[PDB]
C-alpha cells in the first residue's frame, strides 16, 4: 500500500569528525561495532518502522560508501525499502542537507530523520500513528521528537544527548528545550506557557536519541529560515521561541526497548558493552543478520565458527570474538570484541579493547581500553595503556610502549603516526 | 524529574515536626509561614551551599531518642485531592458557601 | 549443504525470491512462533516447487534439502522450519517410490508430479489449521468437575483445551503467568478463561509450589519436542514439572505435532535464546545495569522422564512413544539439514 | 461486632482452599481508638505500608516502641504496674494486628515480654519494674537478635569458599551481611540475585551488593533452571525455622531450593533462634499471610506506576480472582543445614533448642 | 578385567587428560563429572546394558547425582534376553559362594589384594536397567525411549 | 429419556470423586425389549450374578454367543445383510451393557465384529456372509486369545527358576494355568495366594492350585508386608494394558506390585494382546467399574452367609456412604515385564504392537 511509502533519508558524514584519526581511512557510517559496519545497525532500525525509500547523504567516501551499499543486502529486491545516495559537499551540516532536499521536491509526506548512525529496536510504528494522528487536526505539528528514558547520569547519556526537556504532561509537547552546559547554571522559560499549560513535566532523565519525525513541510521550512543549521540548537529554539511562527513539536518519551546513537569516541565503547549485553534484540551477534556464523556462550562470550582457541588461553566474559582468528597461550582476554581474522599472541593480556579485522598481534603483548583498527601488527613485549587509538597499516616495532591517547595514522596529517617499525620513540616518517 | 501544575491553590494546611518551631524564633526574618517558610524550606532542600545552619536539628529534639534516625536530610512533601478544599479570600466566601449546600430541606 | 553452494545469493533472489524474504523475516523475528514459522515455511516451499524446474527426482530431494539447510540456520531454534521441510521431503519419495511402483505395476520418468505435491504440501497445510480443533476434544477424558488443574503463560492450544472442557464440566485452573516474557497473554487468557465459567486464578510464578499441595493435573504447552522427548518451552515451566513430581502431580503437555522434532538435544546452551533485559530491569536503574549480569532467557529445557501424558492431533501418546510418531512422519536421512 | 465477625470469619470455611487465610487489613487510621500511644501508629502505618520491613527489623521497631509505652505508661495506683499492664499491651497488638498480621520473629518476643511481665515481684516500684524492663527488652534485643547475627554472619562466611558463585533471592538483610561480610575479609566469589515477581524485592539486594563492590547476577525466578548451572551454594534468610524442620521464608523459597537440590547445590538456611517456633505444617497453605492482589495487575517492572492491566476489574468480573502468598513452607530434605547463633545445626535440630529456652 | 590402565593410555596417546580413580572412588568423582560415558557389552530387551562388571556401579551414582549417563553399543549386540533383577544372568562358573570353616586356628597397601582364586569368584559382568541410561548410541541412531530399543531389536530378530 | 438420563449423568459430577462413576445396573429381564435373543439373556444374567467371570471366559462365551445370534439373524428381504445388523447386534450390546460394564476385553471384540460387518463383500449372500464371519470370530477366539494364553504359559514358566515363591493375588485364570504348566514341566517352586475383600476371589486360586499339588500359602491383604519377605517373583494377570505402559487390574493389584518394588521383586504382567487399550489413566478413578456397596457389610469371613452388620443401613443414614471400586490402575514404573504373545515385552511398548495390529489396511 501507498501511505506516501513513508521517506526516511540518513545524515551521515554530520558526526564524521570525533572518531578522527580513523575516520579519515574509511568514514565512521563503516567502522565496525560488534565486527559489523554501523549503517547496518541503523538499516535494520530502518526496516523496523516499515520505511520503504531512503535516502544517503554522503560527502566523505561517498565512492566506498555507495560501493557497499551497491552490493549490500539492502539493494537486493528482498529488501523493504529502496536506498538511493546522495553527494554533497564535504563536512556537511545539519539543514543545508534539508535545503538541498527540498530543492529536489523528492519528500512526498512524513518522515524520519537520522543525523548520523543509530543502534535501536524501538517500532515507530506506533511513533507516527502518535505522529500522523495529533497532526491531521494541526497541520501546525512539524516534528516528533523520539527519546528513551533513562538515568541523568546513565552511561548512555553524554553531553549531546544530555538536555533537558519540558513536556505537557498530557500532550506530550515541547514547550522548551535547553542543552546542560557547564555554566547554564539555571533553567529560563518565559511563563505564558503555563497560562496555555496545565500540566507541565520537567525531565532531565531523557536522552535526546535525535530520530526526530518530521512533518512535509520541514525541508521548505528550512530553506524558508536559511540561517536553522542545528536541528537542535536552531530548528526548535526558533519554534519555541515563536521565529517559526504558530508551530508546534511533540516529543515522544520511550519508556523500553532501546535506542542510542554512535557518535563520540565515549559511546563507541558504551554502546558496544550495550549490544553485547543484550539490550538490543534481536540485534545481537547471535542472530548473525549478515550470514556470520556467531553463537552466544555464557557471561556474554560471542564466537564465530571455526575460531583457533589455543588451551591455556583464558577468555573472560563481555568479549567477542570473529572467525578465522587465532589466539595463542597463556593469553588472556576480558571485555574486548575482536575483528575477523586477527591473530593473537602467546602469554599476552588484553582488556576493555576493540580489535578489528586482521589484526596481528605479538607474544608477551599489553592492550588495555585501544581500538587497533583494520589490518595492524603489534610486535612482541609491546604494552599499549588506555585510551590508544592506531589508524590502518600502522605497526609498532618490538619493546615498545605507546602512551595513553596517543592517536596514530597511517597518512600525511598532523597526526603522531607511522607505520615501520619501531614506531613511538623509534620514530618513521617523523 | 519534575512535574509542576499551575491551577492548584494552597489551603493552608501544613504539618511540620517539632524542630522547625525553634527555627521560627531564630530566623526573625520570616513574616508570612506560605509566604516565607515554606519556600525557605524548600530551598535548603536541594540547594547545596545553601545550608547556614542544620544545627537545629540532632540537638535533643527527640525525633531512636538517644541515637539519630533521621539527620543527613530534611523532606517536605506535598498532597493533592479532588473536591472540597479551598480557603475564602474575598470571591470565596460567595462560592465556598454556595459549595455548603449538600444540605438538605 | 547448504543452498548457497548451489545458487549464487543474488539468482536465489529471483528463482525463489520469497525464501530470501523469508530468510530476512526469520532472522529478524518478523516471523515467530513455531506455527507462524511453520505455515510460513510451507507455502514458501509451496511456491518454490512451483518455481523450480527439474528433470529427475535426487534433483529436488538435493534441492530442496539445500534451501532447508540455509533455511534452518536463519533461525534454528524456531524448529517447526525443518519439521515441515523434513515432512516434506518424505512427502516426494513417498509419492515417487508409489508412483514409480505404480508403473512398474502398469506392466505385461514425468516430473510433472509438482501439483501433486503442491495438492501434498496444501495438505499438510490444511491439518495445521486443525490441529486445536481437533485436540480440544480430547479433554473431555481428563478434565473433570471440581479438579483443580494449573498451566503456564499464553498458549491457545492449551487454552482451547481447557474451554472445551468448561462447555460442559465445570472446574478450576491455575494460572501462572510467564513472567516475564509471558505476562501479557496469559493474564489475557485467564480473563477468558473466566468468562467460559472456569474458576481461574492469576498467581506469582513464584507461588506455583505453594498451592501445587491441593493441584490435580499441570497442563502445559511447549515450543518444540526435541528427539529425546524432551521439551523446549517457554520461560519458567521447569519451576512447575519440578514442582509436580515432588508432589507426584501428573504432567499433561498438550502439543501439536508440528513441533515434535527429530534433532538431539547435545548442547542446551546452544537451544535457549536469550531477549533483552529490558524486560527484567528497567534501563533507568543505570548504576545497576552498568554492574551486574543481566540475563532474560525465554525458553526452557525440561527433561522426558518428567512428562506423563502427550495430548497430540493424533491423540493420547506416553512419551517413550514419540520415536514411533516421528519414523512415521519424518525420515532419519533428513536428521541433520 | 466480633461476636458477629467470628461467624462471618468462620463461613469462609468453603471450597477456594485460601479462604480462610484472613484479608482483612487496616491501613489508615480512620475510627481509630483511643488506647493507641502515637509511636504505636507510627509503626501501624510502617507495618502495612512498608514493603522492604526485614522479619528483624520489626521485632526491633516493635520493641523499641514497647518500652516507649512503657515508659510513658501511667499505672492507676488504684491497683499495680503488674495487673492491669498487658491488659494495656494486648489492646496494642489488636491493634497492630489489624494493621498486618504478626510476624514470627514479633509472637515469640510478644510471647515472652508477656511473661516477665506475670513474673517480677510487686516490692519493686512502677519506676522501678519500668526501669527493670526496659532492661529485659534491651538485652533481648541484643542477645537474641544482634550479637546472634554477628554470630551467623561469621559461621556462614566460614563456609564460603574462594571460588564460590552463591545464590540469594529476595533480600535477607541477614544474608545480605554474610556477603557484604564475606567481600571485606577477602573471599574472592561472585553472587546471583535472583528475584521475582510483585515487588521485586531483589533489585534492592542487587544495589546493596553493587554498592559494596560485588560480582552479582540479576534474573527472574523463571531463569532458575538457566542459572543454577552456574550456583555452587545456596543461601537463605528464612522469616522462622518451623519444627519439623521446613523453612518458612517466602514465595520461591521452596522453588530456590528445590531447584538447588536436583543439582546437587546446597540450600543453608540462616534464621536466628528466636524466629524458631513450635509450630509445625504440612502444606504452605494452612497458616500463611496475604498480599494484595491488585498488585499482580501491574504488568510492567515497576511496582507503583500507569500500568492498566487487563485485570484491573478482576474484584468486579466473575470467576477471576487473583492473589498472591507471601511465604511458603520448603521441606526439610532439601534444606541442608541451619545456621544459627548455637552453631551449624541440622534443620530437624529444631525443637531441642526450643525446649533449650524454655527452662526457665 | 583392569582394563582402566589400558583406557587411560589409549587417551593419552591423542593428547587427553587423563585421572585414574579407583573402583571404590566413583562417588567421590561424580560432582566433578559433567557426563559419564560407558560401553556396552550385550544390550538386552529391556533396553539394559550387559556390560562390564562396573557399569551399574556408576550409573546409579549418575542418577543419585542428576548427571546425564550416555552409552554406546552396536547393534550387532541386542541381545534376546530378559532379566528380571540386576543379577538374571548366566553364570558361566558358580560365582560368590561361601567357605565352610571348621575349628581350624592357623594408608596405602597397595599389595594386598584378593588372590587370582578369589577374584574368579567374583562376576564378571553386570547389568543396568533402562531407568538409568539417559540413551544409548548405535548404529541405528541415538536411541533412549527403552521401547524403541525392542522395535528395533524385533527388527533384528526375523 | 435418554436425553433426561443424560441430564440425570450430567448432575452426577458433584463434589464426590465418584459422581461420575455409573452405579445403573439391571440385575433381573423385568422389562426387557423383545428383540433381545434368549442367548444373550442368559449371558447377561451371568455377567451380573457371576463373580468368578474372568475377562477372558467373557470374551469368549459373548462370541460364541454372537455366533448364534448371527446365524439366527433374518435380514429383511429388502436390504441385505450388511445394512441393518450391526443395529440388531447394537441392540444387543445395549441390553448387555445394563447387565454390567463392557470390559476391556469385550469391548475390543465389539469394535473387531462391527468392523468385519462394514468391509464384508456385498456380492455375497446371507449363507455366505454368515458362514464366513463365524470363522473370522472363531478365528479371533483362536489366535488373539486361546492361542496367545498357550503362548504366554510357556513364555512365562521359562522365567520360572526352580526354589521360586511365587505370588498371585485373585485367581486370574491365565495365572493359574502358568503355576499349573510349571507344576507338570517339573518346576519347583511354591507358591503365595494374596486374597481379600469382600469376595474373596483367592480362595478358588487356591482351591485350584491345592487340587494340582502345590504348596500355597494364603494371606489376606492387610499381611503384604509380612508375607513379601519371603517372595522373590510377583505374577499378575491383568484386566487390561493402557497405552502408557500402565496395568489395569482389581483393585490390590496396585499395592502388590508397589509393596513388591520396595522389596525388589519383580511385577510379571501376564496379559494377552487383545486387552490392549489405546486409552491412558492418569489416575484410578476417572474410568472405572463399581460393584454393589453391601456386599462389604456382611462382616464376616463369608458373602452369602447372610450374618448382617453394623452397616446395613448405609443407604438410609446421612453421611455415610460404602464403596468397592473393582480396578485400580498401576503405574508402568512399577510393572516390571509384560507378557504378551509377541513375547516378553516392556509395559510401556503397549501402543506400538496396538499400532500393529492396525496394519489392517
Amino acid at each position: 500500500k501507498p501511505k506516501h511509502a513513508l521517506q526516511a533519508i540518513v545524515l551521515s558524514d554530520s558526526y564524521n569528525y570525533r572518531f578522527r584519526p580513523l575516520t579519515l581511512d574509511k568514514p565512521r557510517c563503516l567502522l565496525p561495532l560488534a565486527n559489523t559496519p554501523l549503517i547496518e545497525y541503523t538499516f535494520e532500525f530502518l526496516a523496523l518502522a516499515g520505511v520503504q525509500e531512503v535516502y544517503v547523504f554522503c560527502c566523505a567516501h561517498a565512492g566506498q560508501i555507495r560501493e557497499y551499499i551497491e552490493k549490500s543486502k539492502w539493494n537486493l529486491p528482498s529488501s523493504p525499502f529502496s536506498v538511493n545516495t546522495i553527494v554533497s559537499r564535504e563536512s556537511l551540516s545539519v539543514g543545508d542537507a534539508l535545503r538541498e532536499l527540498d530543492s529536489k521536491q523528492l519528500i512526498t509526506s512524513d518522515f524520519i530523520l537520522v543525523s548520523g548512525d543509530v543502534v535501536s529496536n524501538v517500532p515507530l510504528n506506533e511513533v507516527l500513528k502518535e505522529h500522523r494522528k495529533r497532526r491531521e487536526d494541526d497541520k501546525n505539528a512539524i516534528m516528533t521528537m523520539v527519546v528513551r528514558e533513562a538515568s541523568p547520569f546513565h552511561r548512555t547519556r553524554a553531553r549531546t544527548e544530555s538536555s533537558v526537556f519540558v513536556i505537557d504532561k498530557k500532550t506530550s509537547q515541547c514547550v522548551h528545550y535547553q542543552a546542560n552546559e557547564r555554566g547554564k547554571h539555571y533553567v529560563s522559560m518565559d511563563p505564558e506557557i503555563f497560562n496555555e499549560h496545565e500540566e507541565l513535566e520537567v525531565r532531565n532523565d531523557l536522552i535526546d536519541c535525535q530520530i526526530d519525525i518530521c512533518s512535509n513541510d520541514v525541508p521548505a521550512l528550512f530553506t524558508e529560515n536559511f540561517d536553522y543549521q542545528d536541528i537542535r540548537k536552531d530548528f526548535v529554539y526558533g519554534v519555541l521561541t515563536s521565529d517559526l511562527l504558530g508551530k508546534k513539536i511533540h516529543c515522544h518519551v520511550a519508556k523500553e526497548n532501546y535506542a542510542a546513537r554512535v557518535r563520540s569516541l565515549q559511546t563507541y565503547d558504551a554502546i558496544s558493552k550495550d549490544v553485547l549485553s543484550r539490550w538490543v534484540y534481536p540485534f545481537v551477534p547471535d542472530s548473525n543478520l549478515l550470514n556470520q556464523t556467531f553463537s552466544y556462550q555464557r557471561h556474554q562470550i560471542y564466537k564465530e565458527e571455526d575460531v583457533v582457541l589455543a588451551r591455556s588461553c583464558i577468555i573472560k566474559a563481555r568479549t567477542l570474538i570473529g572467525a578465522y582468528t587465532k589466539v595463542g597461550d597463556a593469553s588472556v582476554v576480558a571485555n574486548t570484541i575482536i575483528g575477523r581474522n586477527c591473530t593473537i599472541g602467546s602469554n599476552c593480556s588484553i582488556d576493555s579493547a576493540f580489535l578489528w579485522e586482521d589484526v596481528v598481534i605479538g607474544d608477551n603483548c599489553r592492550i588495555g581500553k585501544a581500538i587497533l583498527a583494520n589490518s595492524v601488527k603489534i610486535g612482541n613485549n609491546c604494552s599499549i595503556e588506555d585510551g590508544a587509538i592506531v589508524a590502518a597499516g600502522v605497526v609498532i616495532g618490538d619493546n615498545t610502549i605507546i602512551e595513553k591517547n596517543k592517536r596514530l595514522t597511517t597518512f600525511e596529517s598532523h597526526s603522531q603516526g607511522t607505520l615501520n617499525d619501531p614506531s613511538l620513540v623509534g620514530i618513521g616518517g617523523r | 524529574r519534575v512535574t509542576l501544575n499551575t491551577n492548584l491553590s494552597d489551603a493552608h494546611i501544613f504539618v511540620f515536626k517539632h524542630w522547625v518551631i525553634d527555627l521560627i524564633r531564630e530566623k526573625e526574618s520570616i513574616s508570612s509561614i506560605r509566604g516565607d517558610l515554606i519556600p525557605y524550606l524548600v530551598k535548603c532542600q536541594y540547594q547545596k551551599s545553601f545550608t547556614v545552619r542544620e544545627n537545629i536539628q540532632r540537638f535533643l529534639s527527640s525525633p531512636s531518642s538517644q541515637e539519630i534516625k533521621i539527620n543527613a536530610l530534611i523532606a517536605k512533601d506535598g498532597i493533592i485531592c479532588s473536591r472540597a478544599n479551598n480557603l475564602p479570600n474575598y470571591f470565596e466566601l460567595n462560592k465556598c458557601i454556595a459549595k455548603l449546600t449538600p444540605e438538605q430541606r | 549443504g547448504p543452498i548457497s553452494e548451489f545458487m549464487s545469493t543474488i539468482n536465489v533472489e529471483h528463482t525463489y525470491p520469497a525464501v530470501s524474504s523469508l530468510i530476512a523475516d526469520l532472522k529478524s523475528r518478523k516471523v515467530q512462533g513455531p506455527f507462524a514459522v511453520a505455515v510460513e515455511t510451507a507455502l514458501v516451499m509451496r511456491q518454490v516447487i512451483s518455481q523450480t524446474r527439474w528433470s529427475t527426482v535426487d534433483q529436488l530431494i538435493d534441492t530442496v534439502r539445500a534451501v532447508g539447510s540455509t533455511l534452518v540456520k536463519a533461525q534454528p531454534t524456531e524448529f517447526s522450519c525443518g519439521n515441515i521441510i523434513r515432512r516434506i521431503l518424505r512427502l516426494i519419495r513417498e509419492e515417487y517410490q508409489e508412483l514409480l511402483k505404480t508403473a512398474d505395476e502398469n506392466e505385461k520418468g514425468g516430473m510433472d508430479m509438482r501439483a501433486v505435491i503442491i495438492s501434498g504440501i496444501q495438505d499438510v497445510i490444511d491439518e495445521l489449521d486443525k490441529i486445536n480443533t481437533d485436540i480440544e476434544v480430547q479433554s473431555m477424558d481428563h478434565l473433570h468437575s471440581n479438579e483443580i488443574i494449573l498451566t503456564q503463560g499464553c498458549s491457545k492450544t492449551v487454552e482451547a483445551f481447557l474451554r472445551f472442557a468448561a462447555k460442559k464440566r465445570k472446574f478450576s485452573v491455575i494460572v501462572a503467568e510467564g513472567f516475564p516474557n509471558n505476562q501479557k497473554g496469559s493474564h489475557a487468557m485467564a480473563k477468558r478463561l473466566a468468562q467460559a465459567g472456569i474458576d481461574t486464578t492469576v498467581i506469582s510464578d513464584a507461588t506455583i509450589f505453594a498451592i501445587m499441595s491441593r493441584v490435580n493435573k499441570v497442563i502445559l504447552g511447549t515450543h518444540a519436542i526435541l528427539g529425546n522427548g524432551g521439551l523446549v518451552t517457554y520461560s519458567g515451566a521447569q519451576l512447575v514439572a519440578q514442582a509436580a513430581r515432588h508432589h507426584a502431580t501428573p504432567v499433561v503437555v498438550c502439543s501439536g505435532i508440528y513441533k515434535l522434532s527429530p534433532v538431539y538435544p547435545y548442547d542446551l546452551e546452544s537451544i535457549i535464546q536469550l531477549s533483552s533485559p529490558d524486560k527484567i530491569m528497567s534501563f533507568n536503574e543505570g548504576d545497576l545495569i552498568s554492574r551486574a549480569e543481566i540475563l532474560n532467557p525465554y525458553y526452557d529445557y525440561i527433561p522426558p522422564d518428567l512428562v506423563d501424558l502427550f495430548i497430540t492431533n493424533l491423540g493420547g501418546y506416553p512419551p517413550s512413544y514419540l520415536y514411533r510418531i516421528m519414523n512415521d512422519t519424518y525420515d532419519a536421512s533428513d536428521t541433520i539439514l | 461486632d466480633a461476636n458477629l465477625q467470628e461467624k462471618k470469619i468462620f463461613e469462609e470455611k468453603q471450597v477456594s482452599i485460601f479462604s480462610h487465610l484472613d484479608w482483612r487489613r487496616r491501613r489508615t487510621t480512620e475510627n481509630i481508638p483511643k488506647d493507641i500511644h502515637p509511636a504505636v501508629i507510627r509503626l501501624g502505618l510502617k507495618l502495612a505500608n512498608y514493603k522492604i520491613f526485614g522479619s528483624n527489623q520489626r521485632c526491633i521497631d516493635l520493641l523499641k516502641t514497647f518500652k516507649i509505652v512503657i515508659q510513658d505508661y501511667q499505672t492507676p495506683y488504684g491497683t499495680t504496674l503488674s495487673r492491669h499492664l498487658t491488659t494495656h499491651i494486648n489492646s496494642q497488638i489488636a491493634y497492630l494486628v489489624s494493621t498486618r498480621p504478626l510476624s514470627i520473629s514479633m509472637g515469640n518476643a510478644i510471647r515472652f515480654l508477656k511473661l516477665e511481665i506475670s513474673v517480677l515481684d510487686i516490692d519493686l516500684t512502677d519506676d522501678e519494674g519500668k526501669e527493670l524492663l526496659l532492661e529485659k527488652i534491651d538485652s533481648y534485643i541484643r542477645d537474641r537478635i544482634i550479637i546472634a547475627g554477628q554470630v551467623i554472619v561469621q559461621a556462614a562466611t566460614e563456609k564460603i569458599q574462594d571460588g564460590d558463585v552463591i545464590l540469594t533471592y529476595l533480600h535477607s538483610s541477614t544474608v545480605n551481611d554474610v556477603l557484604i561480610h564475606a567481600k571485606n575479609v577477602g573471599k574472592k566469589f561472585r553472587v546471583v540475585v535472583v528475584d521475582s515477581r510483585p515487588e521485586f524485592e531483589g533489585r534492592v539486594c542487587l544495589k546493596l551488593l553493587t554498592e559494596h563492590g560485588i560480582e552479582c547476577t540479576y534474573v527472574m525466578i523463571s531463569a532458575l533452571s538457566y542459572i543454577m548451572q552456574e550456583v555452587t551454594k545456596i543461601f537463605l534468610g528464612g522469616h522462622a525455622m518451623l519444627s519439623n524442620g521446613a523453612l518458612y521464608s517466602r514465595a520461591g523459597t521452596s522453588l530456590i531450593s528445590l531447584l538447588g537440590h536436583e543439582s546437587n547445590v546446597p540450600v543453608i538456611a540462616c534464621c536466628e533462634s528466636y524466629k524458631f517456633t513450635e509450630r509445625i505444617q504440612l502444606d504452605s497453605l494452612v497458616y500463611n499471610e496475604l498480599a494484595p492482589g491488585d498488585q499482580l495487575v501491574n504488568m510492567g517492572v515497576d511496582d507503583f506506576e500507569e500500568k492498566p492491566g487487563v485485570l484491573a476489574n478482576w474484584k468486579s468480573v466473575k470467576n477471576l480472582k487473583l492473589l498472591s502468598l507471601k511465604y511458603d513452607v520448603t521441606p526439610p530434605r532439601l534444606i541442608t543445614v541451619c545456621v544459627c547463633e548455637m552453631g551449624l545445626l541440622p534443620s530437624t535440630s529444631v525443637p531441642a533448642i526450643i525446649n533449650e529456652f524454655k527452662q526457665v | 578385567s583392569g582394563s582402566g590402565c589400558l583406557m587411560t593410555r589409549t587417551l593419552k596417546n591423542a593428547c587427553i587428560p587423563t585421572c585414574m580413580v579407583l573402583d571404590s572412588a566413583v562417588s567421590f568423582t561424580m560432582n566433578r563429572v559433567d557426563l559419564v560415558l560407558v560401553g556396552a557389552e550385550g544390550v538386552v530387551e529391556n533396553g539394559g546394558l550387559i556390560n562390564q562388571i562396573g557399569t551399574f556401579q556408576l550409573a546409579v551414582f549418575a542418577k543419585h547425582a542428576h548427571k546425564p549417563f550416555y552409552a554406546v553399543a552396536e547393534s550387532h549386540k541386542f541381545v534376546r534376553m530378559f532379566p528380571l533383577s540386576q543379577y538374571d544372568i548366566p553364570f558361566s562358573r558358580p560365582i560368590l559362594e561361601f567357605d565352610d570353616p571348621s575349628p581350624e586356628t592357623v594408608a596405602i597397601h597397595n599389595e594386598l589384594i584378593m588372590n587370582e582364586e578369589q577374584i574368579r569368584n567374583n562376576p564378571t559382568l553386570d547389568v543396568t536397567p533402562p531407568e538409568f541410561v539417559s540413551g544409548l548410541i548405535t548404529d541405528l541412531g541415538i536411541i533412549d525411549s527403552k521401547s524403541g530399543v525392542s522395535e528395533e531389536l524385533i527388527k533384528l530378530y526375523l
